[PDB]
C-alpha cells in the first residue's frame, strides 16, 4: 500500500521490483511444476480447516474453483487455511477459534 | 414442508455443499448457532455466518450473496412471514427455517421445495387443512359459492393469525440433531440447557412447558454426568459437570451480594413493595426471621462467613410462605469448570443477554452480536465475567424506573389497556433506547403493577408501552404485552392491532423486527394511532 | 532411500541450518527426491478425491513436509543474502572434488542479488563522489560468518581425540573424547568437519 | 522478525564497516597529545603546537596513529585508568555502566589496537567485570515477567541490554506456550503501525 | 528455536488409540498405518490422535510411563542424584501437554500425573542455572550435558550461547 511507497526514494523502487523479480524466478524453480511458494507457510501446521472474521472491506475474495466469496466485515468464515494466511499476516482477516 | 427426520434430510445434504448461515440477535439463537457450528467443524462443512437483526437487513445480505451460494439456513427468523416474496429468490436455492416463531405462515407450509422446516410438528400446532385457504348462469350459481368460499377464508386466517407466541427452543432442536448423529458433548449440552433456560428468562413459554422440557434435558444430564458414579475422585478437576439444581430464584445472587439481590429481582421487589418506605421493613423483618445480621447480608456472597450458607436455599424458602411467595425454588441447572467457577444457567442468560444490548454503541449493528457469540466458549471466560458488570449495572437501572412509574402514577387506565411513556429528563432513559431491551422493562413493570394496583380491573388488562427512539426523526417505539397473571397462556395479540390501526389511521409505521409486536411511530401520528386503535381493539 | 528415510534426514537437514552460523553443505538430490512425492501424491488424491476421511489423512502430512521443506529453504536465502560476497567468492574458488555450498539456482540468484545491490550503490552515492573513492570492495564491507560460536551437539558417532582449546595457550589444550548420543557445549569451529560427515548434529 | 540489522563486531579485532552500533562507537571523544604542528587546520582547536592536549573521536585517531607515534600519542580516559579499575573489582554489581557508556565494552576492545603498557590489566578488568555482573542478568531476565522492568535494565550498556532483551524473548515465549497462545496466526509487522 | 517448533518436532511420538470408525490401511510417506477396526487399540503419531480426537473419532489412551507410581518415584530420583538424570521420554513436557489438555477424561488422576511432572521440570531447570553458572564463573571450554531434552535446552539456549560468545571475544582480544 501506498502508504510504504511513498516512504521509499524513487530509485529503491527499482532495487525492489528487481528483488522480487529474482526471486519469483528463484521460487518457480525448484520444482517441474511452477515449483514451491516458499512465501507462505510461516508458522508449523496444526489443523487443516480454520476460521477466520474478516475486518476491513475486500472486493470478492477467490476460491480456486471459481466460488467467490465477499468479505463484509464481522462476518466469519470456515475456509481452509492454505488460503487465509496471505490475509491473516496483512490485517484484513483475523484467526479467531485458536 | 415438515422435515420428518433430520439426518437424512436436512444435514445429509448439506453436508457437502458451502452453507450460508443468517444469525438473528438473541441467546437462544446465538446457542442454537453455537451448535450448529461445532457440527459442521467436525465434517469440513464450509459455511459462513452473517449477523442479521432485522429485515431491512436481512434483506441486504441477501442481495449480495445470492449468486454465489444456492443453500441457506435461517435460525430464529422468517417463520411467521412468507418468505419466497420478500426476498424474492430464484427457483434452485433451498431455505431451512429453525424458527420458533408462531404460528409459521401458512404458504410456508404448502410448499415441499425451497421453503423446508426442522419444526417438529408435535409442538402446538393447528395448522388448516389445504384447500380450507388455497383455491351460462350455471357460471355465477357456482361462483357464488366461490365467493363464500372466498368468505369463510377471510375469517379463518383471522382465527389462525391472531395470537402470536413460540415453541421449543431451537437449541433443543439442533441438540436433538447433534445427538442423533452421536457426536453430543458436554458443552453442546450446557448450550442446549442455556438456550432453553432464555425463553423462561425472557418470559415467553408458559411454566408447564418449562418444567415439561427441563424434565426432558435431565435424563440427558444424567446420562452423560452419572457415568462418573464412584470416579468422581479420580476425574480430573478441570472438566466441566453438569448438576440438577433445586434452587432459588433471586438473579445472580452468588455474584452480587444476598441484600442487592432481593432488591433488584423483580419477583421479591414486587411482593415487599420496595419501592416505597411503608413495606421497606418487610425487607428488614423477613431478614431478622433468619438470623442473617444486616453486616453479613451486605456484603458479597462469596466472603460471607461459611456458618451461616449452610441451609440458606432452605430457610429462605421457609420464611417466605409467612411471607406470601411459595413460588421461590426454581428448577435449574449449573456448571462447574475448575476450582473457582461455578455458573448457575441464568447468570449465563442474564450476562448474555447485556453484551448484546450494551447501551453505548461502538459501530455498526454487527458490533455487539460478535462479541456476545465470543463469550459462550470457555476460552473467553474474561468477557463473560465481563458481561457480569453490565448485566449488574441495568438491574440496578430498572428498579430505578420502576419505582418512578409507580411514585408517580404514570400508567394511564385508557379503556381496554394500560398505557405509559418515558421522559428523556429522567436519568438511565438512554439505556431502554434500543428496541430489543424494552420489551423487558415493559414486562417487569406490568409484574410490578398488577401487584401494586388496589383496584380489580387494572389487574387483568395488557399494557402498551411507548418510549422515544430518535429525536431526528422525532420517532418513538411502542411495544404490546399479554394480560399478566399466573398461568398465563403467553399468546400476544398486538401485531395484529398494531398493523390494522396503522393501516386505519394511514400514518407512518415500520414492522423492522421479527416479532410484530415492535414498531417505531412518528412523534406526531401518536394520538392519531392511539385513538383509532382504542376504538379498534374496543 | 525408502521415502521414509528422506523425511528423517530431511529434518536432520533443517535442524543444522537452523543452528550453524555458516552456508552448510548443499543438498540438491534430497530437495528434489521430495518434490517427487509432493509432486505425486498430489495426484493421486486429486484423481481419487471421492474419499472424504482418507484424503485428509493425506493432506495434513502432506502440509507437514511441505512445511518442513519450506522452512528449511527459507532459511538458506537469509544465509546467502547476508553474505552474498563471501558466498560467491568460495564458490568460484572451489577445489575440484568439493561440494558444493550453493546449488546450482542459489547461485543465479546470488549473481543477480549482488548485480543488484552494486547497480543501486552505483547510482545514488557513489556516482557523486569524487573520482577516487567511486569504487568500494565488498570483501570488507559486508561482515564474514562467525565461527567462533557454541553450540549444542548430540553426537551419533563415537570420535575419540578432539582438541578443545580454551583460549589462546597452546599448552592449556586438553584432549576430550565423545560418547555415542551424548551431549555437549562447544564451540563450532573445533567440530566444523563433524556437521558435514553425519557423526553430529547441531540441537 | 525478518529485519536482521547487521551486529556489532566491537569486541574483536576490528568493528564492522556497515554496523549502526560502532558507527555511533567510535564517535565517542578521546584524549590525545600532539607529536607536531597541525598546520593549515588550526581553526578547530594557522598551525597547533606540539605537546597539546586535544579530544578527538575515535575513528579519527585510527589512521593518525602509528608505532613511533609519529603525529600524537593517546593516553586513556579515567575510566579505564587506576583508579576505576579497583572501584569495578569491589563490587561490578553496582556501576551505572550508562553514565559510564553507554559503550564500555565496546570502546574498551579498541583501546587495545594502541599498544600502550598497560593493555595485560584493562583486557583483565573488562572480563573480571563481565563475569562479575553476570548472575545478575541471567536472573533478572529469565525471572521478570509482565512487571515494569524499565528499572532493572537502567544501568546497563549495549553489550548488556541486547542480552537482557534475549532472556525476555525466551521467557515471553515460553510462557505464551504454555497458556496454549502461541497457536493463532497473527500480524508479524502491521501491528507495529498500528 | 521457539517452543511452537519443538511442540511440532513431539508430535512424532507414537501413542495408542482406539477408534470408532472403519478404515482400511493407509501408506504414509512416513509409514503405513491401520487397518482402523471399530473398538480395537491402533498405534499412531501424535498429529494424528489429536487430531481425531478434535473431531470424536477415538478415544486415547495413557502411555505406560505416565503412571502415577512410576512417577513418584522419578520425581524422588531427580531430587536425589546431583546429575541430569535420564527421563521416560525425549519430549514429555510437550506429551503431558497436549495429552492432559485434549485427552485429560480419558487419563485417570490427570491433575496428579500434571503436578508430577511439573515438579520434575521444576529441579531439572534448577540444575541447568547451576550448570550453567558454574560455567561461567569458571571460565570452562567445554560442558557434557548429560539428558537434557530438547526443551529444557531451548527456553535457555539463545541466551546461553549468545552470553559465551560475549566471553570468548573478551577473553581472546590481547594475543595480537
Amino acid at each position: 500500500p501506498n502508504a510504504l511507497r511513498f516512504h521509499m526514494a524513487a530509485e529503491e523502487m527499482e532495487w525492489f521490483n528487481n528483488y522480487k523479480r529474482s526471486l519469483a524466478t528463484y521460487m518457480r524453480s525448484l520444482g517441474g511444476d511452477e515449483g514451491l511458494d516458499i512465501t507462505q507457510d510461516m508458522k508449523p501446521p496444526k489443523s487443516l480447516y480454520i476460521e477466520v472474521r474478516c475486518l476491513k472491506d475486500y472486493g470478492e475474495f477467490e476460491v480456486d474453483d471459481g466460488t467467490s466469496v465477499l468479505l463484509k466485515k464481522n462476518s466469519q468464515h470456515f475456509l481452509p487455511r492454505w488460503k487465509c494466511e496471505q490475509l491473516i499476516r496483512q490485517g484484513v482477516l483475523e484467526h479467531i477459534l485458536s | 414442508m415438515f422435515v420428518s427426520d433430520f439426518r437424512k434430510e436436512f444435514y445429509e445434504v448439506v453436508q457437502s455443499q458451502r452453507v450460508l448461515l443468517f444469525v438473528a440477535s438473541d441467546v437462544d439463537a446465538l446457542c442454537a448457532c453455537k451448535i450448529l457450528q461445532a457440527l459442521f467443524q467436525c465434517d469440513h462443512v464450509q459455511y459462513t455466518l452473517v449477523p442479521v437483526s432485522g429485515w431491512q437487513e436481512l434483506e441486504t445480505a441477501f442481495l449480495e450473496h445470492k449468486e454465489q451460494f444456492h443453500y441457506f439456513i435461517l435460525i430464529n427468523c422468517g417463520a411467521n412471514v412468507d418468505l419466497l416474496d420478500i426476498l424474492q429468490p430464484d427457483e434452485d436455492t433451498i431455505f431451512f427455517v429453525c424458527d420458533t416463531h408462531r404460528p409459521v405462515n401458512v404458504v410456508n407450509v404448502y410448499n415441499d421445495t425451497q421453503i423446508k422446516l426442522l419444526i417438529k410438528q408435535d409442538d402446538d400446532l393447528e395448522v388448516p387443512a389445504y384447500e380450507d385457504i388455497f383455491r351460462i348462469v350455471e357460471q355465477t350459481m357456482r361462483r357464488r359459492q366461490r365467493r363464500e368460499w372466498e368468505a369463510r377464508r377471510r375469517d379463518i386466517l383471522f382465527d389462525y393469525e391472531q395470537y402470536e407466541y413460540h415453541g421449543t427452543s431451537s437449541a433443543m432442536v439442533m441438540f436433538e440433531l447433534a445427538w442423533m448423529l452421536s457426536k453430543d458433548l458436554n458443552d453442546m449440552l450446557w448450550w442446549a440447557i442455556v438456550g432453553l433456560t432464555d425463553q423462561w428468562v425472557q418470559d415467553k413459554i408458559t411454566q408447564m412447558k418449562y418444567v415439561t422440557d427441563v424434565g426432558v434435558l435431565q435424563r440427558h444430564v444424567s446420562r452423560h454426568n452419572h457415568r462418573n458414579e464412584d470416579e468422581e475422585n479420580t476425574l480430573s478437576v478441570d472438566c466441566t459437570r453438569i448438576s440438577f439444581e433445586y434452587d432459588l430464584r433471586l438473579v445472580l445472587y452468588q455474584h452480587w451480594s444476598l441484600h442487592d439481590s432481593l432488591c433488584n429481582t423483580s419477583y421479591t421487589a414486587a411482593r415487599f413493595k420496595l419501592w416505597s418506605v411503608h413495606g421497606q421493613k418487610r425487607l428488614q423483618e423477613f431478614l431478622a426471621d433468619m438470623g442473617l445480621p444486616l453486616k453479613q447480608v451486605k456484603q458479597k456472597f462469596q466472603a460471607m462467613d461459611i456458618s451461616l450458607k449452610e441451609n440458606l436455599r432452605e430457610m429462605i424458602e421457609q420464611s417466605a410462605n409467612k411471607f406470601g411467595m411459595k413460588d421461590m425454588r426454581v428448577q435449574t441447572f449449573s456448571i462447574h469448570f475448575g476450582f473457582k467457577h461455578k455458573f448457575l444457567a441464568s447468570d449465563v442468560v442474564f450476562a448474555t443477554m447485556s453484551l448484546m444490548e450494551s447501551p453505548e454503541k461502538d459501530g455498526s449493528g454487527t458490533d455487539h452480536f460478535i462479541q456476545a457469540l465470543d463469550s459462550l466458549s470457555r476460552s473467553n471466560l474474561d468477557k463473560l465475567y465481563h458481561g457480569l458488570e453490565l448485566a449488574k449495572k441495568q438491574l440496578r437501572a430498572t428498579q430505578q424506573t420502576i419505582a418512578s412509574c409507580l411514585c408517580t402514577n404514570l400508567v394511564i387506565s385508557q379503556g381496554p389497556f394500560l398505557y405509559c411513556s418515558l421522559m428523556e429528563g429522567t436519568p438511565d432513559v438512554m439505556l431502554f433506547s434500543r428496541p430489543a431491551s424494552l420489551s423487558l422493562l415493559s414486562k417487569h413493570l406490568l409484574k410490578s403493577f398488577v401487584c401494586s394496583t388496589k383496584n380489580r380491573r387494572c389487574k387483568l388488562l395488557p399494557l402498551v408501552m411507548a418510549a422515544p427512539l430518535s429525536m431526528e426523526h422525532g420517532t418513538v417505539t411502542v411495544v404490546g404485552i399479554p394480560p399478566e397473571t399466573d398461568s398465563s397462556d403467553r399468546k400476544n395479540f398486538f401485531g395484529r392491532a398494531f398493523e390494522k390501526a396503522a393501516e386505519s389511521t394511514s400514518s407512518r409505521m415500520l414492522h423492522n423486527h421479527f416479532d410484530l409486536s415492535v414498531i417505531e411511530l412518528k412523534a406526531e401520528d401518536r394520538s392519531k394511532f392511539l385513538d383509532a386503535l382504542i376504538s379498534l381493539l374496543s | 532411500l525408502t521415502p521414509a528415510e528422506l523425511i528423517e534426514r530431511l529434518e536432520q537437514a533443517w535442524m543444522n541450518e537452523k543452528f550453524a552460523p555458516e552456508l552448510l553443505e548443499s543438498k540438491p538430490e534430497i530437495v528434489e527426491c521430495v518434490m517427487e512425492q509432493l509432486e505425486h501424491m498430489e495426484e493421486n488424491l486429486r484423481r481419487a478425491k471421492r474419499e472424504d476421511l482418507k484424503v485428509s489423512i493425506h493432506q495434513m502430512e502432506m502440509e507437514r513436509i511441505r512445511y518442513v521443506l519450506s522452512s528449511y529453504l527459507r532459511c538458506r536465502l537469509m544465509k546467502i543474502e547476508k553474505f552474498f560476497p563471501h558466498v560467491l567468492e568460495k564458490e568460484k574458488t572451489r577445489p575440484e572434488g568439493e561440494p558444493s555450498s550453493l546449488s546450482p539456482e542459489e547461485l543465479a540468484f546470488a549473481r543477480e542479488f549482488m548485480a543488484n545491490t552494486e547497480s543501486y550503490l552505483k547510482n545514488v552515492a557513489l556516482k557523486h563522489m569524487p573520482p577516487n573513492l567511486q569504487k568500494v570492495d565488498l570483501f570488507r564491507a559486508v561482515p564474514k560468518p562467525d565461527l567462533d560460536s557454541y553450540v549444542f551437539l548430540r553426537v551419533r558417532e563415537r570420535q575419540e581425540n578432539i582438541l578443545v582449546e580454551p583460549d589462546t595457550d597452546e599448552q592449556r589444550d586438553y584432549v576430550i573424547d565423545l560418547e555415542k548420543g551424548s551431549q555437549h557445549l562447544i564451540r563450532y569451529k573445533t567440530i566444523a568437519p563433524l556437521v558435514a560427515s553425519g557423526a553430529v548434529q547441531l540441537i | 522478525e525478518a529485519y536482521f540489522r547487521v551486529e556489532s563486531g566491537a569486541l574483536g579485532p576490528e568493528e564492522n564497516f556497515l554496523s549502526l552500533d560502532d558507527i555511533l562507537m567510535s564517535h565517542e571523544k578521546l584524549p590525545v597529545r600532539t607529536e607536531t604542528a597541525m598546520p593549515r587546520l588550526g581553526a578547530f582547536f594557522n598551525a597547533v603546537p606540539q605537546g597539546s592536549k586535544l579530544e578527538l573521536p575515535l575513528w579519527l585517531a585510527k589512521g593518525l596513529f602509528d608505532n613511533k607515534r609519529r603525529i600524537l600519542s593517546v593516553e586513556l580516559p579515567k575510566i579505564y585508568q587506576e583508579g576505576w579499575r579497583t572501584v569495578f573489582s569491589a563490587d561490578p554489581n553496582v556501576v551505572d555502566l550508562h553514565k559510564m557508556g553507554p559503550h564500555f565494552y565496546g570502546f574498551g576492545s579498541q583501546l587495545l589496537h594502541f599498544d600502550s603498557p598497560e593493555n595485560a590489566d584493562i583486557s583483565q578488568s573488562l572480563l573480571q567485570t563481565f563475569i562479575g555482573r553476570f548472575r545478575r542478568i541471567m536472573d533478572s531476565s529469565q525471572n521478570a515477567y509482565n512487571e515494569d522492568t524499565s528499572a532493572l535494565v537502567a544501568r546497563l550498556d549495549e553489550m548488556e541490554r541486547g542480552l537482557f532483551q534475549t532472556g525476555q524473548k525466551g521467557l515471553n515465549d515460553f510462557q505464551c506456550w504454555e497458556k496454549g497462545q502461541a497457536s493463532q496466526i497473527t500480524a508479524s509487522n502491521l501491528v507495529q503501525n498500528y | 528455536m521457539d517452543a511452537a517448533e519443538v511442540e511440532f518436532l513431539a508430535e512424532k511420538e507414537l501413542v495408542t488409540i482406539i477408534p470408532n470408525f472403519s478404515l482400511d490401511k493407509i501408506y504414509l510417506i512416513g509409514g503405513d498405518l491401520g487397518p482402523f477396526n471399530p473398538g480395537l487399540p491402533v498405534e499412531v503419531p501424535l498429529w494424528l490422535a489429536i487430531n481425531l480426537k478434535q473431531r470424536q473419532k477415538c478415544r486415547l489412551l495413557p502411555p505406560e510411563w505416565m503412571d502415577v507410581e512410576k512417577l513418584e518415584k522419578m520425581r524422588d530420583h531427580e531430587r536425589k542424584e546431583e546429575t541430569f538424570t535420564p527421563m521416560p521420554s525425549p519430549y514429555y513436557m510437550e506429551l503431558t501437554k497436549l495429552l492432559l489438555n485434549h485427552a485429560s477424561d480419558n487419563i485417570p488422576k490427570a491433575d496428579e500425573i500434571r503436578t508430577l511432572v511439573k515438579d520434575m521440570w521444576d529441579t531439572r531447570i534448577a540444575k541447568l542455572r547451576v550448570s550453567a553458572d558454574s560455567f561461567v564463573r569458571q571460565q570452562e571450554a567445554h560442558a557434557k550435558l548429560d539428558n537434557l531434552t530438547l526443551m529444557e535446552i531451548n527456553t535457555s539456549g539463545t541466551f546461553l550461547t549468545q552470553a559465551l560468545n560475549h566471553m570468548y571475544k573478551l577473553r581472546t582480544n590481547l594475543q595480537p
